[PDB]
């Protein structure tokens, strides 16, 4: 049930070539970044 | 006095709510604009879900523009290690239209929570449990003309929104990032999922 992010989220939210996506949990989307290998954190900003 | 609205995650009264599991968030308080409370569950064992809007009752976990109220005092919870520990989990019972948020630890100061993992709820229940972790606030400086904050605004009622904010970067000194989607420096984005969910982008503005 995962969704593609809106344009500006897609463009700016996830760092270090991570992938933006949304999960609908309770009527609001929850955005998340699927990190490329070697990264961690909310926007995949940190190196592991 | 401000119109602090009391809403219910299901139904419209205390009686309609489930009983809280241990360590479940019992109310969510939204402090983005005019404060409002969304009731999640009824505390067991004679306790009552705290309803004050601040953190000084000792039953509150703050994250971004929200406060999460717990049936028992929060000092009993351990402090999360950044990245590795799950501060809380979310599950939904689709047939009951009920969400449960179980808190395991408190994020350190200057942290933000984020969705990190999922696992099946278990053998007998349907669906996934979503696991949230804690990350330190970004020291990132904004690139020129890039947004500094994103807003997702769900119109729950004509004069009540449920809003999620995502900070992206720190503005240069002498500049401010808009903190509300109606401030100067904000551009409307797109509808997302539903007609009543609208995104906005905020940009660094001089002053
Ligand atoms: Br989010
Ligand atoms: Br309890
Ligand atoms: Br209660
Ligand atoms: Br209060
Ligand atoms: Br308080
Ligand atoms: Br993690
Ligand atoms: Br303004
Ligand atoms: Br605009």
């Amino acid at each position: 049930p995962t969704y593609k992010c809106p344009e500006t989220f897609d463009a700016w939210y996830c760092l270090n070539d991570a992938h933006c996506f949304a999960v609908k949990i309770a009527d609001l989307p929850v955005y998340s970044c699927e990190c490329a290998i070697g990264f961690m954190g909310q926007r995949c900003e940190y190196k592991e | 006095d401000r119109d602090v609205r009391i809403l219910y995650q299901v139904g419209d009264s205390e009686e309609d709510l489930p009983v809280c599991a241990p360590n479940a968030v019992c109310s969510k308080i939204d402090l983005y604009e005019t404060p409002w409370i969304e009731r999640q569950c009824r505390c067991p064992d004679g306790r009552t879900c705290p309803s004050s809007l601040g953190v000084e009752d000792g039953h509150t976990i703050a994250d971004k523009t929200r406060h999460y109220k717990m049936c028992q005092p929060v000092h009993k919870l351990p402090v999360c290690k950044h990245f590795r520990d799950y501060t809380w989990t979310l599950t939904t019972a689709a047939e009951l239209n009920v969400t449960e948020q179980i808190v395991h630890c408190r994020c350190p100061r200057n942290s933000v929570t984020y969705l990190t993992k999922r696992e099946p709820i278990g053998n007998d229940s349907p669906g996934y449990r979503y696991l949230f972790a804690c990350s330190p606030l970004t020291r990132l400086r904004c690139q020129r003309k890039q947004p500094c904050k994103l807003f997702t605004v769900r119109k729950r009622q004509e004069f009540l929104d449920e809003v999620n904010i995502n900070s992206l970067c720190q503005c240069p000194k002498g500049h401010r990032c808009p903190s509300h989607h109606t401030q100067s420096g904000v551009i409307a984005g797109e509808s997302f999922l539903e007609d009543n969910i609208q995104t906005y982008s905020g940009y660094c503005m001089a002053n």
